[PDB]
Order: structure tokens, then C-alpha cells, then sequence
């Protein structure tokens, strides 16, 4: 019956989150355009809370990533477009 | 600049400096890319990248 | 030589049974799975419930990459503009996994 | 957009209210050590605030007289980055052999408060004034002669076990940058935790 | 031809950037990514400026939109999740805490040492708190036991 | 592609866990599993790497949640479970422990 | 230890079910970007 | 689903129990059941 | 639909605390439990 | 050993699938990198 605190989890927070540096497997480090790392608990200042039974998935849209796919498909597309008309005036010339 | 592991605030290694011309149209090619230049280039000016 | 202990035999009017056999024998391993840790580590586990390290595998880095000479097979061999081979392990320095 | 926003200001005034346990262990007077948690009952941890806006931890060590019968010690000590430093009261009444200097509380036998440090008030020596204590606190540039005025007129000593009734103060540190937005004048808004 | 080229490179960009979103739609804690792009143009003293095109299109910088993302609920207490603003620290190994790597994912257990880790054995980083103590005692971090 | 390939095959795997889970729902004993993913980005010391994307879906590790399940009632002596903490130990031979 | 009891499977049907509903989801959504990734290089193969 | 069925278990035992009970009215000497129960609440690590 | 599922699971929360309740009907010095539910906001920096 | 039970094949048919695509995809290319070398060829052979 000894209920007892054995530690609480750290909360690191950069003043740069676009800056981080991309590692593998979900994870990020600090730079020298993200600052130095703050480090502090939750729920304090402007850090957030800390849920337990909960994971975050991602954070995407199913349906802003098809749109977005469509679109650049068809930017793709009109790209190539215009180099196939380059390579036939070019070819055009190469002709007289 | 690079980086090293277990380092954050990356290392500068080197400084690159880059020259200009007056007239680059007068600089002699001597091939492979490269130029000499010449009486008409004019003296090379030399300075970091991005000033001057 | 082999030492016997029969201190529990008894003789009742059940029929034979080997009630229990205990030995302190132990043959060998057998090889069972492999798995690889990040930092290169050969790790393999036998019948016998025996985790031991067989090795690592040795990675190679040398300075300048693209003076590597070309040989068949997907292969390269080190050179002087290719600089000296740089043997390390993995996730260590300027190593990856 | 700057990460904390505000105005600090320093930590006059402490209005502290507790009830202290009438059924506790009788402790000596003379033997009182911060650093022993045994020669006194309880201890309370609280957060003060320089006038830079600095954080410091301020814990409060309570003592029951065995001499004389209902009443109380009471010592303060402020917490910096080399360790925990006494802080000394000028006037009480309330001394040790070692120099550490707290005040008196005293109560009535129906269990309400009787007198505070001979009825004189609990003003604290300065904090980083090296002149007026022999333990200055090291306030980093901040008002070195900064002092507190501790209000206690509201304590009580019952049957019940010991209780941080109310705590109150006037120290404000910062703010820290929550939400930002834009206006359609263009201004740029943010809030605060403050 | 090179402006074209630049124009079908900037839109394969965008479909990687793209099909890396969707691929990582079921990991814990991915952020998605926008690819932004920027115009070329750089005339000399010895170009008319007008009677020149411009240049094409340039990748400006693959960006990390750090937005909050859903929640699912397991029921289990060792899964955790930062509401709000915030990372957690995850140290390599076990003594040193400062090769730490921060994460949003919370998929922790317990090891053979009693240690809170990740899934790639990862140890959790975390504050040493006396059972007596309030806040924080000592600020610095080490392997939650 | 490749990277759109990673997560056909992530979401595949996903599904055979999900497959396998609901199988075994009438099973005595048996604890569910959940698939867990991981992000993929690497670079060498040749690659920028400021406007590079990522590198698809890697999975991680099939879980084997172990929360309690419920229990049946069969009113049997002979028919035993585990109630918190803890399993039971089977023997393949009856000699060796 | 009880007995006269036996333990099922630790299984809510109901997340099942809505599991393999999102999972069908996602690999429709890659398998669509894959084939975007194949008409992409085919349109290139045809100039 | 199997608190349902736990449920309706308790209550057909309570139902043979009663039917037992009532049969012997009769007989010589019979002493009456009477069927008590008890809720259940797994303590594990998990599950909060 | 993570919403969705959210309600999903609130919904049969309190199914299976009903049923729970309605299990125990016979047993003795039973207390019935009530589910009760909170709204979900994340305050980020982002998203408006 | 286990009687009552055979081993199916160990394929998967999405992967067979996908490898069927990619493999097409390469022969195409590799035939269109043929075709640009006889017209190269065929460019030489009409000075």
C-alpha cells in the first residue's frame, strides 16, 4: 500500500518546430535553426498535457492528399506537355 | 559548414570566396572549364559571396 | 564416471513408473533464429535457450565516394583519390545503421 | 512575437494560512536544522518572484515549542542555484545558536491564534543585501534589498493534522506565447498565460 | 526544355511529398508535409531584362506542418500523448541523456530492466522527483525506472 | 512509388493483424495484436537533404497486447484461468521441467 | 487461480470491424497513388 | 456480451435453485437452497 | 471518422456499464456505476 | 509434424501484382532506350 511518485515524463519544446531536423522512425532533433531545446513538464506555461491510453495518429487528410494528388498529376502533365512541344521545335528546325 | 555527430550549432570548415570581372568577356579560355584573365578582363575583385 | 542416486526408489503395489529423471547433461546448441541489431550485432538463439553474439558486420566509408573504382557485380575497391578505407562501426560518428 | 510577455513584479506581500497539528511531537527549539527534517514537524515549499521575474522556491519550516506550551517557530529559508540559504527575520523573537532567526506563534486554548512575533510584523530582512544577512540570496542582478512582509493573522492550531489553508500572493513572473493571430488591420495578437 | 524540366521536377516533388503523406497515414505521430516552391530569375548587365523569360520553378523547402493530429484510445496505460505543444525525449542508450531524439508517438513498455521504452528499445527521458518532493528536483534528464 | 509501396504493404500488414485478431475470437487464451508504424527518412553525407521528401512507411513491431480478457463459465474443477497476473507453466515431457 | 472458469479472447469485435474499414481505406488511397506514380511514367514514355 | 450471459446464467441458477426447492416440498427432512452472487472486476497492469 | 469512432466507443462504454449493472441485479451489497463523458479540444499553436 | 494440414504457396498476389507492373514499366523504358539508339543509328546512316 505505498503509492509512491517514481518520476514524471519531460516535455521538450524548440521556439523552431519547422526547423527540426528529420531522423528515422517518427523523430526529430535540434539545430542550429531550431534553437535549444526547452526542456519542462506539462501543463505548465505554454506546454500541453500529457493523456495516458491515448496514441496520436496522423495528421493528414484522406481527402486533401487525393485532391492534392489530382492536382499535381495534372501539373506534371502540363509540364510535360510543354517539352514535348520544345522537342517537336526543335526537331521542326532540324529539318530545313 | 557541416555537422557533426553529437554537436548541434554546425562547424564552418571553410569560407568560400568568389571573383568578379569588369569585362568577363575578356578573360582568355584555356580550357577545361576554365578562364585566365587578361589585360582588357581587368583586375580581379575579390570578395565573400553575396556582398559587394 | 557416473554417480547414482536412488534415494526415493520405493516398491509399492503400483505397477513400474518412472516417477523422475534428472541429469545435469547439456549437448550442444542449435541454431533457431538471426536477427541483426542497429548497431550491427550478429545475434543468434539456440535450443538450449543461449543468446550469444556471433560478430558484427564491419562497415567501410571512405573520404571521397566517387573515386571509387567500378568493379563487376556491383562492387567497388578503394583507391589513392579514392582516399583509405575507413573501417568503423555502425551508428558510430559519421556511420549510419 | 516575443516567447514571454508581462510586466514583472516582485513579491511583497505573503498571506499564509494554516492549521497546525495540536496532537504533533513537542520539538526542541534550540536544535532546529533545515537540514534535518527531524528536529522539526513540517515544512512547505512556495515560489517567489525578483523583479526580473526570476523563480525561486521559498520553503517555510514549522516547529513545535516544547518549552512553552501552544506555541510555534516558524523559519524561513530561500532556495538558489548553491543551495538552500536561511533567511533570517530582524525582529523575531524566535532565535537558535546557529544564527537562523524565525518568529513565534502563539494560541489560545480554544485553539485560536493568541500573538504573532510579540505583536510586531513579520517583516524579512533583504534578500540579496550581503550587509543585512549572512546568507545573501544570489538574485542575479535583480533588487538585491527586495524584503517580504509575511501575513499570518489567520492561522489556527486545532486538533486537525496539518493544512496549507490558503495561500496568497501578489508575485507575477511572465507570460508565455499561447495563440497568435492577425486582424484585418493587420495587428498580430497573441495571449498569453497570464 | 530546362524550364519544363524544372516544371516536371517541382510536380514529382510534390507527388513524393504527396505519396509520403498517404503511406505514413496510420503511423503515430507523423506530421505531413507541404512542398512550397519558388520562381527562378536572374538577368546579367549584358541581358535586356525586358525581352528575357524567366527561369522556371525552384524547390524552396519541404515544410513540416506541425499541426495537432487525431487521437485513438487504447486503454492502456502506457500509451501517452502530449495534448497541445510539446515533444517527448527518447535517449539512445541507457546512460547518456544527452543523445536524446525527440517523438510524439507514446507506444511505451516496460523492459527486461524495468525501463519505460519505445518500440526500438529506446529509453524514455523523464525528471527525478523525490517520493516526499513536489516539483522538479533536479531539472536534468535521465531514464524514467 | 516505392514509398507508395511501403504503405500498401503497411496497410496489408495492418490487415492481417486485424484478420488474424478476428479469427481467433473464439480461442481460449488468446491475446490480441496491434501493428505499429514508423516513419522512414535517411540521408548520406552527398544529399542535401533541405528539400528532400520522405521515405514512405516502415512497420515497426506487432504488439502483443496482454489486457485481461473475459472469462466463461463452465461450472468444470478441471477448467482453470488466471485471474490478474501471472500464467501458467506446460511441460512438452512429463520428465524434463 | 479460479476454477470452473476459462479465459476467451481479450477481442472488442466492434474495433475489429472498424479496423479493417480504415485499413481497406488506406490501402485504397496508396494503391490509388500508385497508380498516379504509373500513368505519370507511362505519360512520360509516349513522347 | 459476456456480462449478458453471465447474467442470464445467475439468473437460471437462481431458477434451479427455486425449482429444487420447490419439488421437495414434500419430503422429509429437506432444508432449502438459497443461491448467492458475487460481481467480478479483473485487477490487471492494463486496462486503467 | 476518428470523431466517429470516438462516439462509437463512448456508445458502447456505457452499453457495457449497463449491462454490467443489469447483470449484478441479484447480488448482494451490489452498487451500480454510472458512465459519464468529456468533450475533446486540442489548443495548439496552429490551426486557427 | 502436423497430419490434417498441406502448405499452401508462399506468394503474395499483391506483390506478384506489383512486381508484374514495375517489371512491365523497366522493359518499356529499356525498349524505349533501344528505339532512341537505331534512330541515332538511322540519323548517322542519311548524311
Amino acid at each position: 500500500g505505498e503509492n509512491v511518485t517514481l518520476g514524471r515524463v519531460a516535455l521538450v519544446r524548440v521556439p523552431n518546430e519547422q526547423g527540426l531536423d528529420k531522423k528515422g522512425g517518427t523523430q526529430w532533433d535540434s539545430t542550429q535553426f531550431s534553437g535549444d531545446k526547452i526542456w519542462g513538464e506539462s501543463n505548465k506555461g505554454s506546454f500541453g498535457t500529457i493523456n495516458n491510453g491515448m496514441l496520436e495518429q496522423s495528421n493528414i487528410d484522406m481527402t486533401q492528399e487525393l485532391v492534392d494528388l489530382i492536382s499535381a498529376q495534372r501539373n506534371f502533365q502540363a509540364n510535360s506537355r510543354s517539352l514535348e512541344v520544345h522537342n517537336q521545335l526543335q526537331q521542326n528546325i532540324l529539318q530545313i | 559548414s557541416v555537422r557533426v555527430r553529437g554537436q548541434q550549432d554546425n562547424q564552418v570548415v571553410g569560407q568560400l570566396t568568389i571573383t568578379d570581372f569588369v569585362n568577363p568577356g575578356g578573360l582568355e579560355p584555356i580550357g577545361q572549364n576554365l578562364y585566365l584573365p587578361t589585360g582588357a578582363s581587368g583586375d580581379p575583385q575579390e570578395g565573400v559571396p553575396g556582398l559587394d | 564416471t557416473l554417480n547414482f542416486g536412488l534415494g526415493s526408489a520405493t516398491q509399492f503395489a503400483a505397477p513400474f513408473e518412472l516417477t523422475k529423471f534428472d541429469e545435469d547433461g547439456a549437448t550442444t546448441g542449435f541454431l533457431t533464429k538471426v536477427d541483426f541489431d542497429e548497431n550491427g550485432s550478429v545475434m543468434g538463439t539456440y535450443s538450449n535457450g543461449e543468446n550469444v553474439t556471433l560478430g558484427r558486420v564491419a562497415l567501410v566509408r571512405v573520404p571521397n565516394e566517387q573515386g571509387l573504382d567500378k568493379k563487376g557485380g556491383t562492387q567497388w575497391d578503394s583507391t589513392q583519390f579514392s582516399g583509405d578505407k575507413i573501417w568503423g562501426e555502425s551508428n558510430k560518428g559519421s556511420f549510419g545503421t | 512575437i516575443p516567447a514571454e510577455f508581462g510586466k514583472p513584479k516582485q513579491t511583497a506581500n505573503i498571506e499564509v494560512g494554516v492549521n497546525l497539528p495540536a496532537n504533533g511531537d513537542l520539538k526542541d527549539p534550540t536544535q532546529f536544522d533545515f537540514s534535518d527534517p527531524d528536529t522539526y514537524n513540517r515544512s512547505t515549499s512556495s515560489t517567489i518572484y525578483d523583479s526580473m521575474g526570476q523563480s525561486y522556491k521559498l520553503t517555510t519550516y514549522y516547529l513545535k515549542d516544547q518549552t512553552q506550551p501552544n506555541t510555534w517557530n516558524t523559519y524561513y529559508t530561500v532556495t538558489d542555484k548553491e543551495g538552500e540559504k536561511p533567511l533570517n527575520v530582524a525582529a523575531g523573537d524566535a532565535q537558535t545558536p546557529t544564527g537562523h532567526v524565525g518568529h513565534t506563534m502563539k494560541f489560545n486554548n480554544d485553539g485560536t491564534l493568541a500573538s504573532l512575533n510579540n505583536g510586531q510584523p513579520i517583516t524579512s530582512v533583504a534578500l540579496g543585501d550581503p550587509a543585512t544577512n549572512t546568507t545573501p540570496v544570489d538574485m542575479n542582478g535583480a533588487d538585491p534589498a527586495q524584503t517580504l512582509n509575511f501575513g499570518l493573522g489567520s492561522a489556527t492550531q486545532f486538533a486537525a493534522p496539518f493544512e496549507l489553508t490558503k495561500f496568497d500572493e501578489d508575485g507575477a513572473t511572465t507570460g508565455f506565447l499561447t495563440k497568435v493571430d492577425f486582424d484585418e488591420n493587420g495587428s498580430v495578437m497573441g495571449t498569453y498565460s497570464n | 526544355s530546362y524550364v519544363s524540366l524544372s516544371g516536371l521536377s517541382a510536380a514529382q516533388l510534390d507527388l513524393n511529398t504527396t505519396s509520403n503523406n498517404i503511406a505514413n497515414a496510420n503511423t503515430y505521430g507523423f506530421k505531413e508535409s507541404r512542398a512550397e516552391f519558388a520562381d527562378v530569375y536572374s538577368n546579367s548587365l549584358f541581358t535586356n531584362a525586358k525581352t528575357t523569360p524567366g527561369g522556371g520553378a525552384q524547390a524552396s523547402q519541404v515544410a513540416q506542418q506541425f499541426h495537432e493530429g487525431s487521437s485513438i484510445y487504447t486503454n492502456n496505460p502506457m500509451d501517452l500523448r502530449v495534448s497541445g505543444t510539446g515533444f517527448f525525449a527518447v535517449a539512445k542508450e541507457r546512460l547518456t541523456p544527452q543523445q536524446n531524439e525527440l517523438t510524439r508517438n507514446g507506444a511505451f513498455h516496460l523492459n527486461k530492466e524495468n525501463y519505460m521504452v519505445t518500440a526500438n528499445d529506446e529509453f524514455l527521458l523523464g525528471y527525478q522527483v523525490d517520493p516526499s518532493s513536489g516539483e522538479v528536483s533536479s531539472y536534468e534528464p535521465q531514464p524514467i525506472n
